[PDB]
């Protein structure tokens, strides 16, 4: 149940009917069975009931009995219920995003077209300042990157697969020329 | 999930929050003409009109394939209400159609006042339920 | 005599003895003969039959009639331990445990559909394909005509969308910011879309998938498309009858109003209406022998679920003998050692037939879906080019 | 008609006789009748326009009954090839059994009249145009 | 449910209580195996595992 | 209600099959469904050439060439042969090994046979 | 001068989309590959799990 995928556990065809019906619906049971053996009603070496006690189990087998009361105990009183080859909507689900998105985006600049050019039918010095900030902007970011050395973090470790949990061994603030 | 029923409502929360600037343009307009002029608000009436009843066409053929007899139902009332207002009162145009040729009269005028303000109130309605839907379906 | 136990060897005719018969069970009356401790003989039963008991003459019909009364000795056969045969002959503990099973063909790959070029795509998409079609010439009009730099009507707004999906754009573009979003969203739409149907048909035709359309009895009791059908007179046909249980009732109401008749009358001829069926005939049979004529040529068929019952097949004595109790414990021997299921791996799986790709070029049939849209969209067009005509020159 | 294993001159008229199923194409039957139907029309229509030039309308409109009559051999063809190939589809794999389907020379003259009609429907619609605007 | 251990070949369980006078029947799962039929009486499969 | 001639409507199917737009495009209702109907042919023919061009190259590249007797093990449509005398067959005879006991298996039961009687009959097979 | 920017740019979106569209069908193909266990001879060659 924690291992996601990778163990199977070899067991007893009907525990593993069982537990499979069993809450919460985590395992199943895949394949046929791997041999073949049988549970037996047993007397001690030389009983009354040897005989029939044979004679009964075989009635049941064949009147149903012991495939009603299987249904009743595995399936019946059993906490659970009982692929499409093709790309959902679950794949390509971003795109619908992006495209709504976009169409809400759109909408949004046609009131801002409007509202700024119908009071436009109602300069140098704006490009000057743009042209100066967004340059001394522009020097001070990569100013502060070249320099500064957190580029790239580096994290190195083991894996520890109880809770799939992780442990460091290695951990960097590395920069462009300084670990 | 994402399904089929939740873009249905997603794109017609994008579509009707076009169709309350179509009739929150239908009521300053009318205001400005009773204030203060016929061809200016007879033209930009008109070319808002077959727009504004087949966008909402588009939704009552959007929730039927989408499955959702609930919102299919609700906007079935404004449909009908949509048919029979370009059908009957046509009144002549013989052009595109709708709402003017020489309209100066307190009982036309008032039932355009009584669409502007219905409208509205329709349609905002509709706005948060189309939210109230799509969330509800995202989710679940 | 049949087969995977006793069968007649390929010389039959210049050997003599323990020697002319194979199978089964006469690798299975050796490892007995060995553990109990006595030389065998081996005695097909005249009749044929494997055993039951004649309407009101009593007398027995076999292999439990060769046992009662004193024609042999021991019946080393595939004979099912019943209760009217328990009262009678003392059988083992099973040397085998079987049920009744399903038997269907093959699955095949397809017919392929006249809308299967649809396929890559769910049908989920292709509706949200068409309809964000509309909502961005919705979107693409209104943004044109109102707020304008017109051109985009909502003709022109279909077709510019159209030309945007199909790969080919148009002779008209937006000229707005407002406008020249509305055609950059729907771009990044078609080119992931389409990058995504030609994937999605990529990986169909390189990874070749079949699936089973029935997989239990209770799949097979919720459809009605393909048919079921057993022997019309042993024990199979029995069990469907007196079964009560939720499932088998369901499955015997079908077989017996629903005609023509699903019932066979010999083995052989309802694996034949498997493979004279393409996929609408599963034959009930019993466990081994459709876990044999699915490993046999022409491979064909093939086994599904699980067993519908339990029984089992049973090394059976007179009732009294100093073969009876040996014998039970030279199977309980024989199951433990695996010597029963390295004798199964041998006959069923390992002496037999079948064992455990090509990309043919896309036919006609594939991509026949276009062609029809095509024929059936140009015939739309002429219709409305008369439409056109009329309305317009007659007025 | 069966030709060389036990060969049969008996051609048999597959609406009742009796391996293959060779009913497959009765669903692409009616199209080449159909295609044949308005072809005839159209060799009617263009030579009464002939006779009688004028008249215009006899022209043009024979010019559709061609283009009909091709647009109803292509999906005849189609559907043609279309139930040929999910039957070689339908045979058991094997590597001691090979099926060979091969086109013969009346499937190449429907495949040629395809581009006459084509031709002559276009043709039809020239000579139209330039009768129309004569009268 | 039962095995002699090879020490005092005494069956420990529902096989110990059959041999040994305690009990009657033994409606359980009670896996029909060689070692166990030398010793008790199994029925027919009541379920095949 | 052109520029649509028969050497215009022949050249515009071109540019629509062989994904290049052309200069002029169907301006009326009628013709822009012919328009249509055809763009949706070719994305469907050319993204099906494209994606069974990719599946002819992908399975010949899972193709792999038999380089072990495990690889020969398991695929058995490449027969097996042993010459029919001597320890070649007495070694595979005999075995205890997984994969020989395999092989032996098929070779023992197969038809036609696969045990050639002669060194240079057996290299003919090949 | 801008028919070079207009052709080197065009070969980029060439290789681009043709590696997106390739690499999108190297993603469905091995995902459609992948077989559940179905038996213990699956698992017998499957040592991952
Ligand atoms: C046609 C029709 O149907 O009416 C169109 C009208 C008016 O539009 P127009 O200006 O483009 O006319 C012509 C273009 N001119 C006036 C710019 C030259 O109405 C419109 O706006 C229709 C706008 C779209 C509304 C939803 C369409 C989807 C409906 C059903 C699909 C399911
Ligand atoms: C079944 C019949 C249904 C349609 C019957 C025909 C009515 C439309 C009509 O008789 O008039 C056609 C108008 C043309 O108008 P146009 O201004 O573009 O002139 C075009 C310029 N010339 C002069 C070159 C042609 O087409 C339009 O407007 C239609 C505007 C939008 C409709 C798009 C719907 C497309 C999908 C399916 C159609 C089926
Ligand atoms: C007119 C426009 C037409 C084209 C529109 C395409 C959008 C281009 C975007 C421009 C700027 C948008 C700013 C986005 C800010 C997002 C901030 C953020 O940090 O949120 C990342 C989001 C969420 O993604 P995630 O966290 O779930 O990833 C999985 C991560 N895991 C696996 C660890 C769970 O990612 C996202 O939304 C990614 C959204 C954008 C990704 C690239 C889209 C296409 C790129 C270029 C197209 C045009 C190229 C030139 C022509
Ligand atoms: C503006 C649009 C311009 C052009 C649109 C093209 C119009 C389509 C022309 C006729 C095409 C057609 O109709 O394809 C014939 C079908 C085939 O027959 P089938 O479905 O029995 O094949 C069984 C296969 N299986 C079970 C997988 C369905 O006939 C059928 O019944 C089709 C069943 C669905 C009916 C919708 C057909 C297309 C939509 C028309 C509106
Ligand atoms: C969705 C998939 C469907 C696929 C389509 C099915 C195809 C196969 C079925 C039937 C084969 C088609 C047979 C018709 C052959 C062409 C008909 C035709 O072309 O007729 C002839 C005339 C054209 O000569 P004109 O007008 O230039 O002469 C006027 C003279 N001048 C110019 C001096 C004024 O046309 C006229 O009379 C026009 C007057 C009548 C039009 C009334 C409005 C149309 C309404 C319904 C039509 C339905 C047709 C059946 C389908
Ligand atoms: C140009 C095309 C044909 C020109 C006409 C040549 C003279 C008329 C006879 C004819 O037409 O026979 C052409 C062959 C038929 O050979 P066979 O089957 O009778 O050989 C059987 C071997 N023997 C004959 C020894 C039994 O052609 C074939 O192979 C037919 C099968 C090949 C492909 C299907 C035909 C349609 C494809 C393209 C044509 C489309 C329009 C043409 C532009
Ligand atoms: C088969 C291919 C067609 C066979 C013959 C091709 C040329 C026919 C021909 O020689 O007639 C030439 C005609 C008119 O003669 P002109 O030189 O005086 O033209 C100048 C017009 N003026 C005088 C107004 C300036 O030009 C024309 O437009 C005739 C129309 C073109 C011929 C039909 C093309 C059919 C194409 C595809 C359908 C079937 C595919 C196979
Ligand atoms: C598998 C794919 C293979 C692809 C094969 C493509 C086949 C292409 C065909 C090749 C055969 C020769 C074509 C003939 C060359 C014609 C050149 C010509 O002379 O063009 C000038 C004429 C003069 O008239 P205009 O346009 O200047 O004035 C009217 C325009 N206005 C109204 C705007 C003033 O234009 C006209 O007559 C209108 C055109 C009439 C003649 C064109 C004949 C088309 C021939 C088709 C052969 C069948 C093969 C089909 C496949
Ligand atoms: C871009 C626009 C929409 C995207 C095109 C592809 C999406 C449509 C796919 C679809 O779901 O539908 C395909 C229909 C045929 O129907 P079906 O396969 O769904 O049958 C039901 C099938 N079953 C029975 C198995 C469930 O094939 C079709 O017609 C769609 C292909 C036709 C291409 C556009 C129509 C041409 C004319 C457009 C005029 C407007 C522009 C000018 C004004
Ligand atoms: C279409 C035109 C030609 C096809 C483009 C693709 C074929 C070129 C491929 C090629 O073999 O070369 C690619 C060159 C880089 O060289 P390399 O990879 O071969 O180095 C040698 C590599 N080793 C060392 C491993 C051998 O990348 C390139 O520049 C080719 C891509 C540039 C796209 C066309 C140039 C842009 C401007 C064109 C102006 C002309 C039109 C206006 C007048
Ligand atoms: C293509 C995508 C990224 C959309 C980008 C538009 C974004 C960045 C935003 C949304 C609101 C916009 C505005 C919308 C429209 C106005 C009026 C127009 O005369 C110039 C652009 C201008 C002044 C804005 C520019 C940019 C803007 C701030
Ligand atoms: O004891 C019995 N053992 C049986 C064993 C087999 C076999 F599987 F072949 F071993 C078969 N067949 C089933 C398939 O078709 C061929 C014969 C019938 C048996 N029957 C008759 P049924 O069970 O009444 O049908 C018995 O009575
Ligand atoms: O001692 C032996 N030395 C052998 C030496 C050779 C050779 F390599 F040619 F020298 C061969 N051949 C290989 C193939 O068949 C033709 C001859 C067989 C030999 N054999 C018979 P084996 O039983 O098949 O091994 C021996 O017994």
């Amino acid at each position: 149940r924690k291992s996601k995928g990778k163990y199977a556990y070899l067991l007893e065809s009907t525990m593993n009917e069982y537990i499979e019906q069993r809450k919460p619906c985590d395992t199943m049971k895949v394949g046929g069975n791997l041999d073949s053996k049988g549970y037996g009603i047993a007397t001690p070496k030389g009983s009354s009931l040897g005989t029939p006690v044979n004679l009964a189990v075989l009635k049941l087998s064949e009147q149903g009995v012991l495939d009603k009361l299987k249904n009743k105990w595995w399936y019946d009183k059993g906490e659970c219920g009982a692929k499409t080859s093709a790309l959902s909507l679950s794949n390509v689900a971003g795109v619908f995003y992006i495209l709504v998105g976009g169409l809400g985006l759109a909408m949004l600049v046609a009131l801002i077209e409007f509202c700024y050019k119908s009071r436009a039918e109602a300069g140098r010095k704006a490009l000057t300042l743009l042209s100066s900030v967004f340059a001394v902007c522009g020097l001070g970011l990569l100013g502060i990157a070249v320099s500064t050395d957190y580029w790239l973090y580096l994290e190195e470790g083991i894996i520890l697969p109880q809770n799939q949990s992780t442990e460091v061994k290695m951990s960097l603030h590395s920069g462009l020329w300084r670990v | 999930a994402f399904t089929f029923a939740a873009f249905c409502y997603m794109l017609t929360l994008v579509l009707c929050a076009s169709l309350i600037f179509f009739v929150i343009w239908h009521i300053i307009a009318f205001d400005e003409l009773r204030t203060d002029n016929i061809e200016r608000i007879c033209c930009l009436l008109r070319k808002l009109v077959v727009p504004e009843y087949s966008i909402h066409g588009l939704f009552c053929l959007m929730f039927l394939c989408a499955a959702e007899w609930v919102t299919l139902g609700l906007n079935i009332p404004l449909l009908f209400y949509h048919l029979w207002r370009y059908f009957h009162r046509p009144a002549d145009g013989s052009e595109v159609m709708y709402d003017a040729v020489s309209i100066m009269n307190a009982d036309i005028l008032n039932y355009c006042q009584k669409e502007s303000w219905c409208k509205l109130a329709f349609y905002l309605l509709s706005f948060f339920y189309y939210l109230y839907s799509m969330v509800y379906t995202l989710v679940s | 005599l049949e087969s995977p136990y006793v069968m007649m060897k390929k010389n039959h005719e210049m050997l003599e003895g323990n020697e002319r018969y194979e199978g089964y069970c006469v690798d299975l009356a050796a490892e007995i003969a060995k553990h109990c401790g006595f030389k065998y003989k081996l005695t097909i039963v005249g009749d044929g039959k494997y055993g039951a008991r004649d309407a009101d003459t009593k007398i027995w019909n076999g292999m439990v009639g060769e046992l009662v009364y004193g024609k042999a000795d021991i019946a080393i056969a595939p004979l099912t331990i019943t209760l009217v045969r328990e009262e009678v002959i003392d059988f083992s503990k099973p040397f085998m445990s079987l049920g009744i099973s399903i038997m269907i063909k093959k699955p095949q790959k397809s017919k392929p559909g006249v809308f299967s070029f649809l396929d890559p795509l769910a049908y989920e998409i292709w509706m949200c394909i068409v309809f964000a079609y509309i909502g961005v010439s919705v979107v693409l009009f209104l943004v044109s005509r109102f707020s304008p730099y017109n051109e985009f009507g909502i003709f022109n707004s279909l077709w510019f969308s159209l030309g945007a999906f199909m790969q080919q754009g148009c002779d008209i573009s937006p000229r707005s910011l407002s406008g020249r979003i509305v055609g950059g969203v729907w771009w990044f739409f078609t080119l992931i879309i389409i990058s995504s149907y030609t994937a999605n048909l990529a990986a169909f035709l390189t990874v070749e998938r079949m699936v089973s359309p029935i997989e239990s009895a209770e799949d097979l009791s919720k459809q009605t498309e393909i048919a079921y059908g057993t022997l019309d007179s042993g024990s199979t046909k029995e069990f469907f009858r007196r079964s009560k249980i939720a499932v088998f009732d369901k499955m015997w109401t079908y077989m017996r109003s629903a005609e023509p008749s699903v019932f066979v009358r010999t083995t052989a001829e309802g694996v034949a209406r498997v493979r004279k069926s393409k996929g609408k005939y599963a034959y009930l049979l019993e466990s081994t022998m459709n876990e044999y004529i699915e490993q046999r040529k022409p491979c064909d068929t093939m086994k599904v679920g699980g067993n519908l019952d339990s029984k089992g097949y049973g090394i059976a004595t007179p009732k009294g003998s100093s073969l009876g109790t040996p014998v039970n414990l030279a199977v309980l021997k024989l199951s433990e050692q695996g010597v029963l299921d390295k004798l199964k791996n041998k006959w069923w799986y390992d002496k037999g037939e079948c064992g455990a790709e090509k990309t043919s070029a896309l036919s006609l049939s594939n991509v026949a879906g276009v062609f029809y849209i095509l024929v059936g969209g140009l015939g739309l067009a002429m219709l409305v080019a008369l439409i056109e005509f009329c309305y317009k020159s007659r007025a | 008609c069966f030709l060389a294993g036990e060969e049969r001159g008996r051609c048999f008229t597959i609406e009742y006789v009796m391996v293959n199923v060779l009913k497959m194409i009765r669903s692409a039957t009616p199209f080449p009748l159909v295609s044949l139907f308005f072809m005839f029309i159209g060799f009617i229509l263009s030579n009464i326009g002939h006779i009688r030039p004028h008249r215009t309308i006899l022209a043009f409109v024979s010019g559709i009954f061609f283009i009909l009559s091709g647009l109803s051999l292509v999906v005849g063809l189609v559907l043609y090839i279309s139930s040929i190939n999910d039957e070689m589809l339908n045979r058991t794999k094997d590597a001691e059994t090979y099926f060979n389907y091969k086109y013969g020379w009346s499937f190449a003259f429907a495949a040629i009249s395809f581009l006459l009609t084509e031709s002559a429907g276009v043709m039809s619609v020239y000579l139209f145009m330039k009768r129309y605007t004569a009268e």
